[PDB]
């Protein structure tokens, strides 16, 4: 029917609008934010840990600091790298042997329908092994928190202060997962899946949240540090978001024509 | 103020919320949350510190990649000189405290640093 | 109510399941209304 | 009728091809209750910040392509001077409050005659970060001069040149592809926005809400709102009209609050 | 505002009381003593006994005495010498091998947030295994009680009195754990955590309480004596004080500021 | 009640699970009294 | 008691000598209705601007005579930044207002230890032009430095050296022989005063309303009020005692109103 576009306001017609018909009956609610991000998804494949770690040094980190890299799993749709948010997400294309090749993860299944701005929600972490017989542990820290990277000898065995803590470490039976959902625990309001401000911290970068996170899991394997192996073990995280709020429309990713 | 009786004096005591650069001209810190403490019969003075803050629960534990650090600077000016009669010890002692408010509450036990003992 | 077939039974608390804000004291109406 | 004065303080616009205000996200949104996230008096609106900032943009010509945008950020625009837009006394209030909640309401103008052809899409995009260079700093005002319009590249498509962090040379650098502050410029429409069609108006009109991960926001690093003139179709016109029609704004804060006072901002 | 601090009751005071300001609202209640210490930390990584025991004779011990030391967790945040209470805490720096090394313990969780004098809780002890596959028994005697050391042969098979009692000997099963809430049994009204008094007991020594603790636990392997193994298994015990009261506030440890 | 989410049903009773004293026979008060 | 603590904004100043607030004139000069040669409206009080303002004044030495005065104008002292007197956001609005009607409310600190002797006399004194060299121009802060305090000499009394105008060659230049702001010292009672004893008080309190010729007056060109701190027995003690006490004042205005926004002055 004669409208008019430029007034920002376009009023959804149907087919009686011009035409003779009806109404079709509603479908379905699926489209529903509470059920659509209420399901979960894989997240990013962290190594377990079998020492005590050194947690990475915030950026810029130079060459010869002996620090333990892609074991810590900074849960957040956003882009991370080496564990820490960043703002761009970049995977290697070909990726030659100089230099330390850095975790970078991404919600692909988040930001397909991230068309909003700024989303809240609960979320269920689901710690799935990639190991066949792996009794692992999945320790956590919150968003504001860090890691305790030291051991304390019990028995003349290094036992790393990450088996104990006031924070949640679940310890797997063998063969088996670890779930639990963890609350909103950030200082901000609501997470920003697309953020313009700029983080006054080390030296500031304009689009990158500082707490826009539910915090940080890590595996480790209920062992000293006597009882360490020899090849890397991996560790799936899937999580869902529980309970999922979502504020101000805003645009899905560009679909390219090649 | 555990100096003598007999002294008489004035003390600024600015908290800036956190700028740039520390400021430290009595000028640069009377533009601040500021209050002026005069010393007499009652000797003491609680000077509460605003709670400004963007988020509801600050960090107790900045040891993070740092900067000038919120949330910002006490500071202790002395605004006029004190001034003592003859036969009376220069230099007394402003003895400082630190408590919490009547609205001061905290969030998330973490496990502690046991470096109390080694 | 979400993606919770648990018509039921609750188990753990309301404050212990989700985590519900603190105080500070059908219709999909349009995102952009012209005035 | 079309014809709408939207007086404000002592600054008052008007415009007789208005098209409406088209409110954003609520029915008032001026409407807006102080922050909760401070413990001191808020410096709430007063009649020295309750009027109208008019100030330039660059000129739009037929060299322009399409989806070349124009950003405008809010409040980033008071505090650097962009288009010769003076705050007033709202920018020296700025610079002493440490946060500041406001919601905006803006206006572009941009007269076309009935020959021309053409249609701007003005809309307030929230959350990002298209006034900074894919190297970090923000654009001064000779680069605004030495580009007048950015092109839609595959950069901004794609979100591959948002400001980064120097990961240093121990991380090997990984290819960046995407970033989350991309624009994807066919879907510009779901922001709260007007067109500015050569034949229809000569005015939009919005009024957004004050929108913000925290319940107020710090004053110095905010860009929670955008004002992006995109040029959906290109200018056109046979010689001898009219040439490099002029295009201008006029931004409001309705309702701000302003906590945390200290002195003027010196970095 | 204008006080006296000498008085010593200072008024907890708001920002409303010097200037113009406002009540910020209650957060949490996390500092409630029934709510932060009723959570699980490590207390002491304790050998698992594979005979009939001896238990450690009391100070001062002299040498040649063959007993069994570092087998028994005398369970109590104070520290602990040689499965025995004690005063100070000591760690070796350097320990060479002259003399047998005691297995001291002390509750690190506890004592930094341990701001009060007097302090009575129920125990919940977990014992987990720190060796993979390990079939343990959690056996256990009273504050105030002794072991029984010695064998009973049945069946040509030297099975210790360590099996049976009328006090908790909860058996394990294979890759699993102990989890049991212990009462308070001690005959003391409260636990001191500080105390000043002198124990009269074999040769009396200033600050050591004789009643202080919850018992004390031990890790035995449910097999008779000729079925004994040669390498030495560990096995971490975890305790939560549940239903805690305290009393009578006072310091927290020097943290140095070197 | 504590660290405690079992607000609906307790299997053991309340001698068993806890420990109650024998008989002889919010509002954060302070700590010191001055008088 | 004499224990008076006057809380204002978010500076409040304490003292446990106090003598009493001297209001003037009327019972509270506080009150104030708006200026009625304006037909716009007046820019009122605000939280930013109501609050003290400490700065400092010379010392006071044995050195100083008797009637040796200091003259500390209001509001010219908040423009020209006398003795360290930033106005803050006072001063960056009444730059920028045409016309300003406020009244004070000063207070005057000095503390002299119980074996000094000595009586400064603070006084709010209408009118004056002593902050004016006999030869026009204003005192620059090189002036207030070079000299520390002003002597009352025979020009101050007769007012002689108040500022003329050159009448040029033509006319033969009088004798100028009296002005009508001279100062007589011995009548500076007669204004809203207290006497700043050295053994009844520390902190003088004077509270004065808006007079003027005019029901409200210019901005940069106003000195209605003028503080006025005059020696009346010099200062004496024994050596040992703590030389040089410093005098410093904390000025308040209630009730302002700013007609006549305009852009900030420029001479």
């Amino acid at each position: 029917s004669t409208d008019n576009a430029e007034t920002g306001v376009i009023e959804a017609g149907n087919t009686d609008t011009d035409f003779s018909g009806e109404l079709a009956a509603p479908g379905s609610n699926h489209t529903n934010v509470k059920f659509l991000f209420d399901r979960s998804r894989l997240l990013n494949v962290i190594k377990v840990l079998e020492k005590d770690a050194v947690f990475p040094r915030p950026f810029p980190t130079a060459t010869g600091t002996q620090q333990d890299d892609g074991y810590f799993c900074l849960l957040t749709p956003r882009p991370t790298v080496a564990s820490r948010p960043a703002t761009r997400f970049g995977l290697y294309v070909s990726p030659s042997d100089s230099g330390v090749l850095a975790n970078t993860s991404l919600d692909f299944n988040f930001y397909s329908l991230a068309c909003f701005t700024y989303f809240r929600s609960d979320l269920e972490v689901t710690v799935v092994s990639l190991e066949p017989d792996l009794e692992f542990a999945v320790g956590w820290f919150p968003s504001g928190s860090e890691y305790q990277a030291s051991s304390f000898v019990y028995d003349q065995l290094h036992v790393p202060y990450h088996f104990t803590g006031r924070t949640p470490r679940a310890f797997a039976s063998k063969g088996g997962k670890v779930s639990f959902v963890l609350p909103w625990n950030s200082v901000s309001s609501v997470l920003p899946v697309r953020w313009g401000g700029a983080s006054k911290l080390s030296s500031a970068t304009r689009g990158l949240p500082a707490h826009a996170d539910w915090g940080t899991i890590y595996a480790f394997i209920p062992r000293p540090n006597e009882k360490k192996s020899t090849a890397v073990k991996h560790v799936a995280v899937y999580i869902r978001y529980k309970n999922a709020r979502a504020w101000c429309p805003s645009m899905l990713p560009f679909r390219s024509y090649k | 103020f555990c100096g003598p009786m007999m002294a008489r004096g004035k003390f600024l005591l600015s908290y800036s919320p956190p700028n740039g650069t520390q400021p430290q001209t009595l000028s640069e810190a009377m533009q601040c949350t500021y209050s002026i403490w005069d010393i007499g019969l009652n000797s003491s003075w609680t000077f509460v510190i605003p709670y400004i803050s963007p988020s509801d629960y600050r960090e107790t534990r900045a040891i993070t990649n740092s900067v000038y650090s919120a949330d910002g600077w006490f500071s202790l000016h002395k605004l006029t000189k004190i001034t003592l009669p003859p036969d009376c010890p220069q230099s007394p002692c402003i003895l400082f405290f630190a408590s919490a408010g009547e609205d001061y509450t905290l969030r998330l036990p973490v496990d502690c640093n046991p470096s109390y003992v080694f | 109510r979400g993606n919770n077939g648990n018509m039921t039974f609750n188990y753990y608390a309301n404050t212990y399941q989700n985590s519900v804000d603190f105080s500070t004291s059908g219709i999909l109406n349009p995102l952009g209304y012209l005035k | 009728d079309r014809v709408t004065t939207q007086t404000a303080g002592n600054t008052a616009i008007n415009t007789q091809s208005s098209l409406g205000v088209l409110c954003a996200y609520v029915e008032d949104p001026t409407k807006s209750d102080p922050p909760s996230s401070s413990t001191d008096q808020p410096t709430t609106t007063f009649t020295a910040i309750d009027r109208w900032y008019t100030g330039r943009l660059n000129s739009w010509t037929k060299a322009v392509k399409t989806f070349s945008f124009q950003a405008v950020p809010l409040p980033g625009a008071f505090l650097s001077r962009q288009g010769g837009l003076n705050g007033g006394a709202f920018t020296a209030t700025l610079h002493r409050h440490f946060l500041m909640k406001c919601g905006w309401q803006v206006q572009v103008q941009c007269n076309l005659t009935q020959f021309h052809q053409g249609a701007l899409l003005v809309a307030m995009v929230p959350e990002t970060t298209l006034d900074v260079k894919p190297d970090g700093k923000a654009k001064s005002l000779q680069e605004l001069n030495e580009e007048q319009w950015v092109e839609m590249s595959d950069d901004y498509r794609t979100g591959k040149n948002m400001p980064f962090q120097s990961l240093g040379t121990y991380y090997r650098p990984p290819n960046w592809t995407w970033g989350p502050n991309f624009i994807n410029p066919y879907q510009v429409t779901v922001f709260p926005h007007q067109i500015l069609n050569a034949r229809t108006s000569t005015s939009v009109d919005i009024n957004v809400p004050y929108i913000g991960e925290t319940p107020t926001q710090s004053s110095e690093t905010q860009n929670s709102w955008t004002l992006l003139v995109m040029v959906l179709v290109p200018l056109d016109y046979k010689e001898g009209a009219t040439t490099d029609p002029e295009i201008t704004f006029s931004v409001r804060p309705t309702s701000p609050y302003f906590n945390g006072l200290r002195n003027r901002y010196t970095t």
